[PDB]
């Protein structure tokens, strides 16, 4: 949602 | 082909349900904009899956190979499909 890591989508 | 779905998505409560929606925003950002968006529920309880469409296939073909299962970091992987 904010500027941090994409802990949201597996490469 | 014009759509996508994920797996083992359960809520959570009040000042992160909203991040549950608006990150898929975000991720999904990058291949293109959503149109599209339904979060099912069981009896008002709990949901496990969504139901997102985009605008062309091209979208959710491509989302559906680059989202593969999201990094929440709880205890078990999504499965995107």
């Amino acid at each position: 949602d904010e500027d941090v890591k994409d802990n949201w989508d597996d490469d | 082909d014009s759509v996508i779905v994920v797996d083992n998505v359960p809520q959570v409560g009040p000042d992160r349900l909203e991040k549950l929606k608006n990150v898929i925003h975000k991720i999904f950002s990058k291949f293109g904009k959503i149109t599209n968006d339904f979060y099912p529920e069981e009896d008002g309880k709990t949901k496990g899956y969504i139901f997102l469409e985009y605008a062309s296939p091209a979208h959710a073909v491509d989302a559906v190979k680059n989202a593969d299962g999201y990094k929440l970091d709880k205890q078990h992987t999504f499965r995107v499909n």
